[PDB]
């Protein structure tokens, strides 16, 4: 496979948000860190389907509410930010504001 | 009722800075073709050469903003700004090598800064 | 010119009279008084006020008065008081607490606290800095237990063990001048402060003191070796000699004496009481009015911190591994339920906030969580504040007092305990520069970096392939303070006058700052900062039911905790 | 007996007029030449040749011309030349490139390429070597920085940092004595070559002079600090009295000059300009217009390389993070908005082609990857390819010219900058054993061996449990020269004359092997390999249209790359 | 995401849990480790969910029966062991003889 | 569970194939690393189930086809490579151009 240092870390972004998926399928108020890594592996798998950095900036505000996270966790999180291999190289996503 | 984590309850009021020292107001040009932003600590007579001021009323002096913030003139751009003195011992050393010393000494500032094309000295 | 509050603590952090929530907590500190001079405020960044001839003097060799780092805006928690200031560190250690800077132009710079070539700097604007915790309760049981107490902001380990050996796995013990050898040679790379406990049993004194010698740092009274009145006179006969101290879980079974016994066996001698409600060992059920005698210095172990509606029901099967008992052993089973008693543990959370008990500590590893010292501390301190209110010492509705109080049982106190004081256990000039930044938001939960001997040991920080270190996955990592020779320098090693006389460092080769301990002996309860008091405890023997003036104490457990699951994975 | 070519490839590895795909690009080398004598081709294994008096030889004792190390049949790409050798390695050192073996039995071996019982083998047909990246912009913000780059194939990072403090997250500076001999210590520990940059910030000399004393290797001016015209000239008269290089990032701000008073306070003294096009920093919006100067030597950092759709984009937030900016204060986001442009970004891409801009560099985790400096290299010289056409000084439809012209830009143009050539930067004999073997189909991608001093430190290697080292995972891995004691002889320590001088390794305890930084302030632009172009840029101040011999360098930017969703899982 | 050590190290018995249940779902009879990551997981999800420790003690008694595992895995079970954050901080559950 | 240090690597093997379903599943043609990591987790859950050797060398030819992946990629794999614990302990499965 030839993984890299940071390809072997990003794998457990990708199994932090299976983890909170299920968590918030089965009816919980997602947490901090849930939230992150949801929103962290949406911006990766987005870049890996040929979205632009744009794009994800913006889808990165609509992934998930403040009705599917405890209370004060919107306010907590000021921003995302999440690297990833799109078609064009590797780009950072800023995703702002998150959750309103 | 709603926690916030972290979050600040600020006390009333407001914070002067600067509280205590003269203020000027003088007008500033940037006669070039760039813009030139200016910080609030740096001593403004030492400012970019294709700033136009009153160069003298630069000495000693510097921008009466908040701490870590500027001014920023585009080219052409002529705007009013307020100044504060400086403070502690009132030297200053390096940046454009125009004072190196005490800020007392405004003919010699003045004179470096027109030996080099400081624009304003009268 | 005039900055609103909001848009002024948003810029540099809060101001004197703002307040500021810890994490999730009901808890507000309030700033008392602020060091800098406004419009002179140090920041650093692009076109900041820390440059060549503004805020940073060019003038300065770094040898006058210029530092090797200054964090800027700090909100500081301490004993000494909840404060902004700036932060100046060299050589290692705190040198100025105040305003830093350029004299050549600001008003108000602490004069050894110039900003000059030489000198680092750490944005501390909105965060909230302490003080390193003082873990004084720690089996060496598993190497990896160091990067989780670093986690959650401990930065000195006192304890003893081999490693999961069944000696260690039940006591604070590296036993023998041997073992103790071995472990000063580990602790070449362990990225922490270290000291250890020799084992404080035996009926002859060279035995015990051997391992003073040969490097411990303290001994450590154990049932499980036998704390006898022998073990316990002989013990703290050594370490008043040596100027160490001693820790003591008592005889749960009572079976060489009662409580008063080892109380007339320590004679009024100084002795560190471990785990003093109980569950985690001694004199059953009374152990804890040990708390009220002067010269006890009394700390909990954190599994029974704060009391909730949980604890109870994980404790039984978690003491007998500990303590390496059978389950097809009636007396087994009878001795660890003996231990397990929801009145003094509802009495403990009060003991605390009433400044009876002092000190907290992990018990790592042996009834006892390496990353959850400072997370339970103030978890309890919020689940008093809501049972009890607001301490009658308060003022303009904030929680300062409370805050003190609780900050001091695992910083100042434990350090003033082990006889380590004059180096870590505070932010004061003078000492080691071991502090933690927190964010407000992750308070008492997860550390954002922490500080060994002035360089980043630890910190929360994300994607080391990506454009800057905020990109996720944001993660706790050891930082360049333990890499390389660098640990050496960054992380001391305290042992006994009498091993560092003798030549130990030199004769094992260690290389890490080596720690004097001393002045254990002539302190009492008196000496612990905001946890001071000394009353008699009485315990009921059938009930078990604790009286303080005539009060019974009792609270009631909690269904949840904050800085709980809105912050943790798992 | 004659070898059609195919097979011969297939078994030796390419030979004279073959040529090699570089990973998915559309890039062409082509071997020149070839070192061998057809038929005595050098190749190990059961049966195979170097066996005891057959390619090896069984006479000689190690110090008679017998190697410790030989790469049977390279494809070497370096500025020296596209070609095919034997690559021989004593005493850390390439000492040899030509032919291998056994002068008893095989025609054309080299004098002291002898294999004989000394010698160890890695073979090297069917790959690419080349010298190991020199990545001269390296911010050391977090250690798992160092794989990220090995990864790579970089071997030498130059730059500074203490770790994840805002002045190293800023800028490439360890200040001041202390903390530049704290992180010396902590090298100690990085299984990679290093150079320190110490504050090139001063109105005095001494507190900049200093920090070559104790141990630093260059200096660095960044505008974060103050980019005044004092700091610039007190920072070049310290750097030509100590023979290190000066790097800077100047002032973007204009604030207290335009680009022309900084070449005015450079006074025609050598310096290293970083990220010249100026996202990463510098006067806006001009500060390209350096790389067309005699004593400027230019690099750019990574973000911006090659002209993508997507790099626009992601610069804003990238910029505040990294300079610890305000999105609430307007002059702060005007700052960064001035920095960032894509008429100099796309003539970035241009000048590079041209030989215009000398060097490549990471600005790892302040404004770059500290994993593609490689990678973005050889995107950039494929879009060129694509948008330009082959160079005019190509031939044989080989893109060799354009690959020697990049491989330079990450290898030798930076060592020369630096002052450190005599040690590393290239494939020549008595340089430093530090070689990347690539496959073809990774190449600048994922880098197969990585070999500092002689011995191996990185690989992409499989299951550790298995019965041989293929099977999955196959994952970048640190091999045995990383472990125990081998990593003080595997790296490079690059420090000033003045602190060897004075005895600082022993001071320090420094065990690795201690590189001499040396002429430095005897160079320019003429003395960059294939990258030696000095001409008039002209940058216009409205517009930010890019001239050079009254043309526009304008190009369009790319939707996809090479060297990415082919390789990469994230 | 602010990950400490335990976070880290938990997500991998999340992970096996999932290999393990996937690995059921096809028909096999688990193995040892495959039965004690199903086991555990289950604890550490329940504590995420809200239930009691005591809950827990009992419920993990139920999770897999003999006919799920091979020969010999219930008695090499004695017991299984996790902590994991519950409303009111990290506990500890411990469920004795999770297979009979 | 008592994981060993193979155990624990492997879990990364399984988790990446995941990925690289889930990335298949929504219709991307997969690169390099996602074509190894699919067809290694294949082998060794193949070796799980207790397939033989002989098998798995076999099955490996038609796990991916080129349609499935990128150009070039069924040349850029000579082969896989992969151990894992068959009934009759650890043996090793070499596939040889398993996408041609
Ligand atoms: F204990
Ligand atoms: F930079
Ligand atoms: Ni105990
Ligand atoms: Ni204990
Ligand atoms: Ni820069
Ligand atoms: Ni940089």
């Amino acid at each position: 496979m030839h993984l890299n240092p940071a390809e072997k870390e990003k794998l457990q972004i990708f199994l932090a948000s299976e983890l909170a998926l299920k968590r918030k399928a089965r009816g919980l108020k997602l947490n901090y860190p849930e939230a992150v890594a949801i929103i962290t592996s949406f911006i990766m798998e987005g870049a890996r389907d040929g979205k632009t950095v744009a794009m994800l900036m913006e889808e990165g505000k609509h992934v998930l509410t403040r009705d599917d996270v405890m209370e004060g966790v919107p306010e907590m999180i000021d921003d995302i930010q999440a690297e990833a291999t799109f078609p064009d190289g590797t780009k950072l996503v800023t995703v702002h504001n998150p959750i309103s | 009722n709603y926690i916030v984590p972290g979050e600040y309850r600020v006390a009333e009021g407001e914070i002067e800075i600067n509280a205590g020292r003269e203020k000027t107001t003088i007008r500033v040009s940037n006669t070039g073709d760039r813009p030139i932003q200016v910080g609030s600590h740096i001593h403004f007579v030492e400012v970019n050469k294709e700033l136009l001021f009153d160069r003298a009323e630069g000495i000693g002096r510097r921008l009466n903003i908040p701490s870590g913030t500027a001014a920023r003139f585009e080219p052409g751009e002529e705007m009013e700004v307020e100044l504060t003195e400086l403070g502690g011992n009132r030297e200053v050393f390096g940046i454009s090598d125009l004072t190196n010393g005490s800020v007392d000494n405004k003919e010699l500032i003045l004179q470096r800064a027109k030996e080099l094309g400081y624009k304003g000295v009268e | 010119m005039k900055i609103n509050r909001q848009q002024y603590a948003e810029s540099y952090g809060p101001t004197v009279g703002d307040q500021v929530r810890l994490a999730d907590t009901d808890l507000w500190i309030e700033v008392e008084k602020d060091y800098t001079t406004y419009g002179d405020e140090a920041n650093f960044g692009g076109g900041k006020v820390l440059r060549e001839g503004m805020g940073e003097n060019g003038t300065y060799t770094r040898t006058e008065n210029v530092l090797d780092l200054l964090l800027t805006n700090a909100l500081i928690l301490d004993y000494t008081g909840i404060y902004k200031a700036d932060i100046g560190v060299k050589d290692g250690y705190i040198v100025g607490i105040g305003k830093g800077g350029n004299p050549d132009i600001m008003d108000g710079v602490t004069p050894n606290m110039i900003v000059g070539t030489a000198t680092e700097v750490i944005a501390a604007e909105g965060k909230i800095v302490t003080a390193g915790g003082i873990d004084t309760h720690v089996h060496f049981i598993n190497p990896d237990q160091v990067d989780v107490a670093l986690a959650n902001g401990i930065t000195t380990l006192f304890g003893g063990g081999t490693g999961p050996a069944e000696g260690s796995k039940a006591t604070t013990v590296t036993p023998g001048p041997w073992n103790i050898e071995k472990m000063l040679k580990s602790t070449e790379g362990l990225p922490i402060n270290v000291g250890i406990l020799g084992k404080g049993h035996g009926s002859s004194i060279a035995p015990i003191m051997e391992q003073i010698d040969a490097g411990a740092a303290g001994l450590k009274i154990h049932e499980d070796w036998g704390a006898t009145p022998a073990s316990i006179d002989r013990s703290l006969t050594v370490a008043d000699e040596a100027d160490v101290q001693v820790a003591i879980h008592s005889d749960t079974l009572n079976e060489a004496g009662f409580l008063e016994d080892t109380l007339r066996a320590i004679n009024g001698r100084v002795i560190h009481s471990f785990h003093v409600e109980g569950a985690g060992g001694g004199h059953a059920p009374d152990i804890m009015a040990m708390a009220g005698h002067p010269n006890v210095l009394p700390s909990s172990t954190n599994p029974t911190r704060p009391f909730t509606v949980n604890t109870i029901d994980e404790h039984l099967d978690m003491l007998m591994v500990c303590h390496h008992l059978k389950q097809n052993i009636p007396e087994d089973v009878a001795f660890a339920d003996s231990r397990i008693r929801p009145e003094t543990i509802a009495a403990e959370d009060i003991l605390h906030d009433l400044g009876i008990i002092s000190m907290m500590s992990t018990d790592a590893l042996a009834m006892g969580r390496a990353g959850e010292m400072v997370l339970r501390t103030w978890q309890t301190a919020d689940k008093m504040k809501k049972q009890r209110g607001p301490l009658a010492e308060e003022k303009n509705g904030s929680d300062n007092f409370r805050a003190k109080r609780y900050v001091s049982k695992y910083t100042i106190n434990p350090a003033i305990a082990q006889g380590i004081a004059h180096e870590v256990g505070s932010i004061e000039e003078g000492k080691f520069a071991d502090l933690v930044l927190w964010e407000p938001k992750f308070f008492g939960v997860k550390a954002d970096r922490v500080i060994k001997g002035g360089i980043i040991a630890y910190a929360q920080i994300g994607d080391p392939s990506a454009s800057i270190p905020t990109p996720q996955p944001v993660m706790g990592r050891r930082m360049y303070g333990t890499v390389g020779d660098l640990i050496h320098d960054t992380n001391i090693t305290f042992m006994s006058k009498s091993s560092i006389q003798q030549g130990v460092p030199a004769k094992l080769g260690l290389k890490r700052r080596i720690g004097t301990v001393k002045n254990c002996r002539n302190i009492g309860k008196k000496d612990m900062k905001w946890n001071d008091v000394t009353t008699d405890i009485d315990i009921n023997p059938e009930t078990y039911e604790v009286k303080v003036d005539g009060e019974v104490l009792t609270c009631e457990p909690v269904k949840e905790l904050p800085m709980a699951q809105r912050y943790f994975l798992f």
